């Protein structure tokens, strides 16, 4: 969700790297992968659907399962009266196909 | 340091049921007392250990029946002659009844307090405590006070209806010639668990047993 | 407000979505009755049919214009660029989308015109344009005399070509879809440019308290890609 | 005499074409009932399903044997090698074909056995085989103690695995087809080897007036390639 002024406008690139790939380093690499050209001037919020993630415990640590990256396609444009700085907040959730197994003790004391 | 990956195949959701999530028999108390306080006394609660407290605090109201298992171990002191098969009495005192003050107290003979007589060399004692609350569900979070007067304003978040009762354990034939040290382990297994109104999990470390204060880290 | 979802890419656009089809013809694959006389092509349905977004350009008060020649702009970008380097024959349409970001206190008019077979001009000399002048790649070119459209014609009469108007007080986006524009069934991508998407500031951009920047976003997506086959069995 | 046509490649073979199917199971795609619990894969029907012919090896009178581990032998060859470097999940069968060229005055017997999960031995040491010992690539490895099959087992009992006999007086070709041999629906190609095709000269090659060379040709073709999707839309 883009929490900017009403007349604030701009574009960002929301890339998603599948597991095993390399996260993009510039906007060109992001555009070549799966992406959405989010324009927050019109749409105040955007939704991404990650196809699938997995992981467990096996020193062995589960490998990376992908990245979600944002690149700034244009520059932010605001009126004179509006603030020159804006903010973006994000949320996460899971679908009805999520599952869990082997209940254990949480490290968080 | 090894980044290994495995294909995960899963199906079914009965594992993540709240009944299974909270239906694990966990240690709630563990105390040691000598031959001659002279006996075991402890009011039943869940918040004693941080793990189980955090597990329970994810919900606002939980109603359940309590199954208690007592596992006693005896360790001798200083010549040797074997581990005595001492008889143990475990009595549940409800919230509206007095609790004993000594080993040879009168409340040990109360007919209204359930009592279990078990021996050391026997299987651990086990009994089920039904849901014994005035309200229809236990309240882990209380945004209120007990009364309208002083000496109660210092008890914020304490609801008298949320107490679960007192469990008292003694050794009937306590007096023995030499010595012994008895360790009591209490295992609580909630049953018929129902929960309401989930809450965000606790993040900051606990600062007190009954006041939900928080500190850094 | 909707989404221009095309395979692996999507752009958040405005509700206008006029989608001017060039000469009223949707892009389509090469018909069978015309494919018998030449080599049979194999169509890549993925992932060449996706939106390629170039770097945003800057629209200032003195901008003359920008032109991108297709498929030269995409000849070295992504799967399309990979495909054109290995196949010697190419045929596809295009879907060009232009979007501008400006406040309510900005003004200016853009003419998004797709000129077919736009031959460059090279004003005041008898020598033709060099290879470096025409093939600008994804960077694109800049008009030097936008009034004469850099070919001796007139910008006034350029509206005969498939065009869309961007008026900052009315709309901020344009969408032109181009079919296969050629006199031959298939053509070589690395040497010939079928189309040329041009954006010309007919009315200069102006403001008093604005940013005087107003970025412009351009997106081009091949529609029905066809390439000559490269894995035909030679047995029997 | 027929042709083993598979997509872009074809091999002229002999009329035998016994085509021993490993454990009597044709390779096939991953069933739907098992694909729901994991990520849905996308199958490349082209051109991974083609015959890759390695460099011919030399069968002399003192040869101990050669083993090729799959998909390690094809991990850096052609479209299959390109695919495995970009997709992190892999699942496919195999079709190994071995052909020998010899005159009527040559003799010798080869045992073409596909050993699943063949763990190397490293005779006379307590240390496991290094990365360089197991991943030999398309060059392949050479047996050092073919009698014990380089794992402490016996070559005598190796016939329990899918095997084909090449007897220079009877036949000169073998064809073994391997399905997906794993305890998991999909696996990582760059670190795990499902199969290991081995050719062992059980009976030494011999002759008097022959060339004493007798080249051996090996061809491996993935059958039903599956890889994790890499172009799934993230919208909606």
């Amino acid at each position: 969700m883009f929490c900017g002024s009403f007349m604030a406008t701009g574009k960002v690139i929301l890339c998603y790297t599948p597991p095993g790939g390399s996260c993009p380093t510039d906007r060109e690499s992001a555009m070549l992968g799966t992406h959405i050209v989010w324009d927050f001037g019109l749409q105040s919020s955007i939704t991404l659907v990650i196809p699938w993630i997995s992981g467990s415990h096996f020193k062995s640590i589960n490998a990376n399962v992908g990245y979600v990256t944002c690149f700034m396609q244009t520059n932010l444009i605001v009126p004179k009266e509006a603030a020159t700085s804006t903010y973006i907040i994000g949320f996460a959730a899971a679908k009805n196909d999520f599952s869990l197994r082997l209940m254990r003790d949480s490290p968080d004391i | 340091a090894i980044q290994t990956r495995a294909v995960i195949n899963q199906h079914g959701t009965s594992e993540t049921l709240v009944e299974n999530f909270l239906g694990r028999a966990a240690l709630v108390m563990m105390k040691d007392f000598e031959y001659k306080q002279n006996f075991f006394k402890w009011t039943i609660n869940t918040r004693s250990y941080v793990q189980l407290r955090r597990k329970f605090e994810l919900f606002t109201y939980i109603r359940f029946d309590s199954e208690i298992t007592i596992v006693p171990t005896i360790r001798l002191y200083t010549s040797y002659s074997g581990l005595p098969n001492l008889t143990l009495q475990a009595m549940f005192v409800p919230v509206g009844a007095p609790t004993p003050k000594s080993q040879d107290s009168y409340e040990w003979q109360s007919a209204c307090n359930p009592s279990v007589f078990f021996k050391i060399d026997d299987p651990p004692a086990r009994m089920t405590i039904p849901f014994m609350c005035i309200n229809s569900a236990y309240g882990m979070f209380y945004d209120g006070f007990a009364g309208f007067e002083k000496t109660a304003n210092g008890l914020y978040g304490i609801n008298p209806a949320n107490t679960m009762g007192n469990l008292c354990i003694r050794v009937v034939n306590a007096y023995q010639p030499v010595q012994y040290t008895i360790t009591i382990r209490i295992y609580l297994k909630p049953k018929h668990i129902k929960a309401w109104v989930p809450r965000p999990p606790r993040t900051m470390p606990y600062m007190s047993i009954a006041n939900t204060n928080y500190t850094g880290h | 407000v909707l989404q221009l979802k095309l395979g692996n890419s999507a752009i958040v656009t405005q509700e206008a979505a006029n989608m001017c089809c060039a000469y009223g013809e949707w892009p389509s694959y090469l018909p069978d009755n015309e494919a018998t006389a030449i080599d049979k092509p194999t169509q890549p349905e993925t992932s060449t049919d996706r939106f390629y977004t170039l770097k945003s350009v800057k629209w200032e008060g003195t901008s003359t214009g920008w032109w991108w020649k297709l498929p030269d702009a995409l000849n070295q970008t992504g799967m399309f660029g990979q495909n054109v380097q290995y196949h010697y024959l190419y045929r596809s349409g295009f879907l060009c989308h232009v979007q501008c970001n400006a406040t309510k206190f900005h003004q200016g008019a853009l003419l998004v015109v797709a000129i077919p077979e736009h031959q460059l001009g090279k004003y005041n000399t008898g020598t033709s344009a060099s290879f470096d002048d025409v093939m600008k790649g994804k960077t694109g070119g800049v008009f030097t005399h936008p009034y004469v459209l850099d070919d001796g014609t007139s910008l006034a009469c350029s509206l005969i070509f498939p065009h869309q108007w961007i008026n900052l007080r009315t709309n901020n986006s344009a969408t032109i879809m181009l079919p296969w524009m050629n006199c031959a069934p298939m053509d070589f991508a690395l040497r010939h440019n079928q189309w040329t998407l041009a954006i010309i500031p007919v009315v200069p951009l102006n403001t008093s308290g604005g940013t005087t920047m107003v970025p412009i976003t351009v997106s081009i997506a091949p529609m029905c890609c066809e390439f000559n086959g490269l894995r035909n069995a030679i047995t029997q």
